[PDB]
RNA sequence: AAGCCUGUGUACCAGGAGGGGAACAACCCAGAGAUAGGUUAAGGUCCCCAAGUGUGGAUUAAGUGUAAUCCUCUGAAGGUGGUCUCGAGCCCUAGACAGCCGGGAGGUGAGCUUAGAAGCAGCUACCCUCUAAGAAAAGCGUAACAGCUUACCGGCCGAGGU
RNA sequence: CUGUCCCAACGUUGGGCCCGGUGAACUGUACAUUCCAGUGCGGAGUCUGGAGACACCCAGGGGGAAGCGAAGACCCUAUGGA
RNA sequence: CGAGUGGCUUGCUACCUCGAUGUCGGUUCCCUCCAUCCUGCCCGUGCAGAAGCGGGCAAGGGUGAGGUUGUUCGCCUAUUAAAGGAGGUCGUGAGCUGGGUUUAGACCGUCGUGAGACAGGUCGGCUGCUAUCUACUGGGUGUGUAGGUGUCUGACAAGA
RNA sequence: CGCCACACGGGGUAAGAGCUGAACGCAUCUAAGCUCGAAACCCACUUGGAAAAGAGACACCGCCGAGGUCCCGCGUACAAG
């Protein structure tokens, strides 16, 4: 509920690790970004190999835990964090100033960053995010 | 035992036999074969084995390349066919292996090799027109015996 | 195996010395196996009333000791569970021994029987003596 | 070479901790089916005792004849289905949006609740037909509660208070079905939802018996031979191994044993009846004399004598329904022998 | 590369995004054709599949999709028909359809019936002995047609011995 | 074989900071008084992280790879109609390559061997008519015939093919 | 013959746990909420990379601190002793 | 004949520890590997069926009880669907046992002039410590989220 | 040592059986596309789970009084708590 953001970005058809990457910087630089259409995201490569990196992950963990998101939701939260330093003062301040959305809680559309969008008929080996959340074991609530 | 342990070349020349003593003879029996009363030259193909890489393959790796390679020859051919198969190497390479402790390290005569540069020839067969492709085929089963990838080289044949 | 229509509880181990009910010329038997057990790890295979089970004749006539036959477990000391809720125990702990088609390898079987054997070994029933 | 066995103790019931409310609380509600009604109902342990029956199963050659079977004695006295709740379909799962209340409340219900005084049903089941239209309604639930003080050997008259889903027709005629149990007082009995012979959960907090060794709790070996007399009989071996260099959550140790939450699955009712017909001789043991509406379900049930339990329709059942068992005899005899 | 298709008098093909749907009088077939570069498209009466390069990967998929084209046509004229006979040899078999599946029935001997589901529109008719798969997506057909022969799979055993079950007769 | 033993030349560590290499005596830059301003080196410029989501072009579809050197970063013999670029001989609008159709004939079942063998068990020959073709039969098949094709000719088709 | 075992159960007494009083010691380079990998003199809570991690306290059984305890008795060495 | 992967055996090296990192075998208890003994689904057959043989996928689960021997290993019996193999300081002695190796006692055989010796055998022959930190099993008290009660949700987590 | 309860079915694959299908006019299960197929994977089911720092939602009650604590009598609880 509520959250006054400068920039909101649409994820749709956008290679995901590019905008995450821009979504970092611009945290750092001071901008409250929000990431819209978690869903509608997606990754390129083969479907077969992008589900196995990402289902070892959840397999991955001890008493101590390692805690992997399933959801496409978190899964483009933690990506973020893994471009920023989330452990130092500074780099929690930009990440929790970040957050990313499941469809658009917004009325304004988000915008799509340069060099990250891709091109459909162009490419058909990828994935979308939901795809890969289907597979991880969540509940599809989009 | 592996190649592996004799296969690079990297002890020295050791080679005189004024000065190894109780070293075990070749197990190659047959240096010339086919018909080594007719010429080279009475042949209008000459098809080669080349070795791509620099090895000391052994005298049971020659026997045994030579002998599935020629035994093809003699199955398809017959026994008395029209070609004349060489192997063009020797085994003068003496070898060693330490069988205690490092006590004492210069180990005893075990067996024969022959240093073969990359490049050059370690078979030769020379044909008739028709029988090259058994030949080409003599040449696939006798690189499967010996450690180095190998080049099948035509040197006289423009007959295709 | 087909159901007894009774629960039982495994009043018998392996290596226990069982009477013999029968006139084969075997007085004693000996537990060794149980058909079709398999237990878990710290256990001795537990037999109870109605089990095919391997044996081995501890006294008897010279011919019949040291063989290794299979019997069926007839009676047993420790209570039965009958579908009404009452409990049946016997005197002793006894068993007949059988063959390949599991039939008695004697003729006149001694003592009482019980009525849950005779659903599946009735060979050995339509030769019993007594049957409670 | 080190025989093999399986590892003492199960690793789904975890962690072996003190359950947070004593009331179960269900996670897991039937399909939809046929007639809207109420998936579940709830009541108060009272002892065992056993009945004779009929063979109900036609693959069984026992198929007519006496059957003695073990009986929990439940009473089972009727709840007061207090409210209706909504859930929205939110990105984030089911997440509740209001919910409609009565008028006339019980006299000792405001010994748990903050009873209310003045509430608007009415816009606020406007609010759910307008998520309804909207598309985003998920599923209705109703606020019930017991009745404690129906029981006369329960101390307790504080109300425990529980949420229970109704399903079985469209969504439309459940919110409807739901509505209009509110609006009369909400009493409803086990007949409303069960019928005798039908498969049941019983749902329970089990008996507490405070903190155990790991030969009690995780049933692992007690020390064998000489190993029992040098100091050590129901300790463990060892923690682990060299590396990893810590102890794993998953080697059996001390802890709390027992209140924990169970759900007991396909428990068959074998009667549901009024009266002092499954009472016994002295009265029932740590509880008392049982007289009104009960329940009767086959073996056993988690919990104490005393304690609430729920029931569900089984949702995984194997056998299919045998309703009505013929009951010719249930025991009266008393548990003091 | 392009390739034109000539679109005959009795076919009619519509075009909403990468979804090509062909109608005729036998039916209506709609087809999802996607691959990097390569854009379908209806000039009016022809159908133009063109890329603009010439990569074997790509000229594999140019090919496929005319042949996924040229097959609709057939389809929504004349149709497509696989003709299936029943044997049996010791069991007197049954093949009824039954609903939007059909089932066979006491298989080898067995008490179980094994049934398939038809794919999609196809119509599978029984006269007797003989059975005829038919339908305007070829898609739905060869696979309705192959999951009547394939529901009588024998691995347990010979099947030199055990030849009971459909088989494929006529193939179109 | 060795993060092995033992020589030699040399530079370095030991006794050498600082920069780079994720960490890491010896690998790369670099030998270094203090303070300060500036330009570089090695190395690097999508984020973490200072600097390009730089430019012209091709390849790769395996996450290959994103790993200078290394106990440390593997990967081999063999195999590949995955794909890309290049050259060579030969065939082709006098219609190639493939596919589908048609024809695939008689003297004559070659002869001998043999009770028999008639394209096709074996021995030896391997000959000529009609024609646009058609083997003394190349591969299956039959106890043998028969049947099915294969060489070979014609047609359909239409562009490169091998 | 039997609880040695199958297979563990209940009980008994003194402890153990809470309250008063009494009141030590072993050990302590420093820091120290860790875990998974890696690296390093090749066996890291502390280095690198990640993961995880709100603080304090009670009981516990002892996986780890190559835990504490003892200038290895083994082995070699010393122009050592008996 | 050739090419390799492994790190379970053995061997080599002498980097690490001699101001001590407790042995073997066993046991108890926990996580793992697949190069799969059984169980699931498959391919071939010298596949009629039946019981096999050989191969593929697959580590969810299982793989037990006993006789001799300290044995690991192994031989043996009977059951079984099968009674797989390996890693975790050859998992595990601030858990256990102490039968074997390896003290001081003694005997036999061999050698030795002799003291005495033996990678020959044999009998007897000890197992310390009150847990600071951390680790996990369970149990509380505070703070944060920012007045109280009751009902829920589900990011995640565990299972065979 | 007694007694009670502990799925079926789905979804996507592996090896594998196949369908449409081209590069290669044919053929071809595969290159694009698709139908099926393991005790194995996800779901189902059971247990934990507002400290999830995005530190949650609903209903009511109260902010000078809602509610809690102490206290008292005791257990369906319990080593202190
Ligand atoms: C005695 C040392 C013991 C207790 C055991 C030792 O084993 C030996 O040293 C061989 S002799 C063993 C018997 N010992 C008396 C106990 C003879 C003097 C043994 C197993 C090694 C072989 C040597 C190193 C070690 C520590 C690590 C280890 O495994 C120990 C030493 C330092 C340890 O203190
Ligand atoms: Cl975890
Ligand atoms: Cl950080
Ligand atoms: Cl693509
Ligand atoms: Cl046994
Ligand atoms: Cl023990
Ligand atoms: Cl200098
Ligand atoms: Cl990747
Ligand atoms: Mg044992
Ligand atoms: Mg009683
Ligand atoms: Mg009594
Ligand atoms: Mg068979
Ligand atoms: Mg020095
Ligand atoms: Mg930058
Ligand atoms: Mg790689
Ligand atoms: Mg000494
Ligand atoms: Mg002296
Ligand atoms: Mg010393
Ligand atoms: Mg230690
Ligand atoms: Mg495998
Ligand atoms: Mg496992
Ligand atoms: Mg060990
Ligand atoms: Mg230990
Ligand atoms: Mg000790
Ligand atoms: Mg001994
Ligand atoms: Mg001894
Ligand atoms: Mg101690
Ligand atoms: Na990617
Ligand atoms: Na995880
Ligand atoms: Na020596
Ligand atoms: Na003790
Ligand atoms: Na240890
Ligand atoms: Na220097
Ligand atoms: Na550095
Ligand atoms: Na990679
Ligand atoms: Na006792
Ligand atoms: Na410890
Ligand atoms: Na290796
Ligand atoms: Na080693
Ligand atoms: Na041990
Ligand atoms: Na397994
Ligand atoms: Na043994
Ligand atoms: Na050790
Ligand atoms: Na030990
Ligand atoms: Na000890
Ligand atoms: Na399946
Ligand atoms: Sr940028
Ligand atoms: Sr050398
Ligand atoms: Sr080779
Ligand atoms: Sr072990
Ligand atoms: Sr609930
Ligand atoms: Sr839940
Ligand atoms: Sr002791
Ligand atoms: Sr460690
Ligand atoms: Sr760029
Ligand atoms: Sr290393
Ligand atoms: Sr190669
Ligand atoms: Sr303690
Ligand atoms: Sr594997
Ligand atoms: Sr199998
Ligand atoms: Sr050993
Ligand atoms: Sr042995
Ligand atoms: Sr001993
Ligand atoms: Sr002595
Ligand atoms: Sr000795
Ligand atoms: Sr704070
Ligand atoms: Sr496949
Ligand atoms: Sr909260």
């Amino acid at each position: 509920a509520e959250f006054d953001a400068d920039v909101i970005v649409d994820a749709r058809d956008c290679i995901m690790g590019r905008v995450a990457s821009q979504v970092a910087e611009q945290a750092l630089d001071g901008e409250t970004v929000a990431v819209v259409n978690a869903e509608r995201a997606v990754i390129t490569g083969r479907e077969e190999q992008i589900v196995e990196k990402y289902e070892k992950r959840v397999d991955i963990g001890n008493d101590n835990g390692y805690f992997y998101p399933k959801r496409p939701d978190g899964i483009f939260k933690r990506t973020i964090r893994g471009m920023l330093p989330h452990k130092k003062q500074r780099g929690r301040e930009a990440f929790e100033s970040v957050r990313v959305y499941l469809g658009n809680p917004y009325d304004e559309d988000g915008e799509v960053l340069d060099g990250t969008s891709l091109d459909r008929l162009s490419n058909i080996k990828f994935v979308t995010l939901g795809e890969i959340s289907e597979t991880l074991g969540a509940n599809k609530t989009w | 035992k592996p190649a592996s342990m004799y296969r690079d070349i990297d002890k020295p020349a050791y080679t005189r036999r004024e000065y190894i003593t109780g070293i075990p003879g070749s197990k190659i029996a047959q240096h010339k074969m086919g018909r080594k009363q007719k010429d080279a030259d009475d042949y209008p193909v000459q098809i080669s084995l080349i070795v791509e890489e620099t090895v000391q393959l052994r005298h049971g790796s020659l026997e045994a390349s030579r002998l599935s390679a020629n035994r093809h020859l003699i199955k398809e051919l017959g026994e008395e066919g029209d070609y004349k198969m060489t192997l063009r190497k020797f085994p003068h390479q003496v070898l060693r292996e330490n069988k205690d402790g490092m006590r004492a390290a210069f180990g005893k005569i075990v067996g024969t090799a022959a240093r073969v540069q990359a490049g050059e020839q370690l078979f030769t067969a020379y044909c008739n027109v028709e029988d090259a492709e058994h030949v080409k085929e003599a040449f696939r089963r006798a690189y499967n015996k010996i450690t180095p990838s190998c080049r099948i080289k035509v040197e006289r044949g423009e007959e295709l | 195996m087909e159901a007894l229509g009774a629960d039982v509880t495994q009043g018998l181990e392996k290596g226990s010395l069982i009477t013999c009910a029968d006139n084969t010329g075997a007085r004693e038997l000996k537990v060794i196996s149980v058909h079709g057990y398999s237990g878990t790890k710290n256990r001795h295979p537990k037999a109870g009333l109605g089990d095919k089970i391997t044996v081995s004749v501890t006294k008897g006539t010279p011919e019949m000791r040291r063989q290794v036959l299979e019997a069926v477990v007839v009676r047993q000391r420790k209570p039965i569970r009958r579908p009404d809720g009452t409990r049946v125990k016997f005197e002793d702990n006894a068993a007949v021994i059988v063959d390949e088609n599991e039939d008695p390898r004697g003729t006149e079987l001694k003592g009482p029987i019980a009525r849950e054997v005779a659903q599946r070994f009735g060979s050995v029933a339509s030769a019993a003596t007594m049957i409670v | 070479p080190q025989p093999s066995r399986p590892r003492k103790g199960s690793l789904g019931f975890g962690p072996r901790k003190r359950s947070t409310s004593e009331t179960p609380r269900f996670n897991s509600w039937p399909s939809d089916d046929g007639q809207p009604g109420v998936q579940g109902f709830a009541g108060y342990k009272a002892g065992m005792t056993h009945v004779v029956l009929v063979n109900d199963e036609p693959n069984s050659p026992r198929e007519g004849m006496e059957e003695t079977v073990p009986v929990t004695v439940i009473e089972t006295p009727p709840m007061r289905a207090v409210a209706l709740r909504a859930y929205e379909d939110t990105p984030y799962g089911q997440r509740p949006l209001t919910e409609v209340w009565t008028d006339e409340f019980h006299s000792e219900l405001d010994r748990t609740l903050d009873v209310p005084e003045d509430h608007d049903p009415d816009a606020a089941e406007e609010q759910i037909r307008d998520a309804h239209e909207a598309g985003d309604l998920g599923d209705l639930r109703l606020i019930t509660h017991t009745v404690p003080d129906a029981v006369p050997s329960v101390p307790k008259k504080k109300p425990d208070v529980m949420e229970t889903r109704v399903g079985g027709g469209s969504v439309s005629d459940r919110l409807d079905h739901a509505l209009d149990i509110v609006e009369d007082g909400g009493e409803h009995a086990m007949n409303d939802i069960f019928r005798a012979g039908e498969y049941a959960d019983v749902a329970g907090v089990t008996k507490g018996k405070g903190t155990q060794g790991p030969v009690k709790r995780w049933g692992v070996q007690k020390r064998k031979g000489k190993h029992a007399r040098q100091g050590w009989r129901r300790r463990i071996g060892n923690l682990g191994p060299w590396n990893p260099s810590r102890v794993r959550s998953t080697v059996p140790q001390q802890g709390q044993t027992g209140y924990h939450q169970r759900t007991e699955l396909n428990k068959r009712l074998i009667d549901i009846g009024e009266g002092d017909e499954p009472t016994v001789d002295g009265g029932f043991v740590n509880y008392g004399e049982v007289d009104g509406p009960y329940t009767l379900v086959k073996g056993s049930v988690p919990g104490p004598d005393k304690r609430l339990v729920r029931f569900r329709p089984a949702v995984r059942p194997n056998d299919q329904p045998r309703l009505d068992p013929e009951v010719r005899y249930v025991s009266n005899e008393s548990n003091q022998g | 590369p392009r390739v034109e298709l000539e679109i005959p008098e009795d076919v009619d093909a519509e075009q909403d995004h990468l979804d090509i749907t062909v109608e005729g009088d036998n039916g209506s077939v709609t087809r999802r054709l996607w691959y990097p570069d390569i854009d379908v498209s209806v000039d009016g009466d022809t159908v133009v599949i063109e890329s603009d390069e010439d990569n074997a990967k790509t000229m594999s998929t140019i090919g496929t999709f005319q042949s996924h084209i040229e097959n609709m046509f057939h389809g929504v004229t004349e149709g497509w028909e696989y003709g299936m006979e029943v044997f049996y040899s010791h069991f007197p078999m049954q093949v009824n359809v039954e609903g939007d599946e059909v089932v066979i029935e006491n298989f080898l001997g067995e008490k179980a019936p094994r049934r398939t589901t038809i794919h999609g529109d196809t119509d599978v008719e029984i006269d007797g002995e003989e059975l005829t798969v038919s339908g305007p997506d070829i898609e739905a057909v060869g696979q309705t047609a192959a999951d009547i022969e394939q529901l009588t799979r024998i691995n347990d055993k010979d099947v030199r011995v055990f030849q009971d079950g459909v088989y494929i007769t006529r193939k179109p």
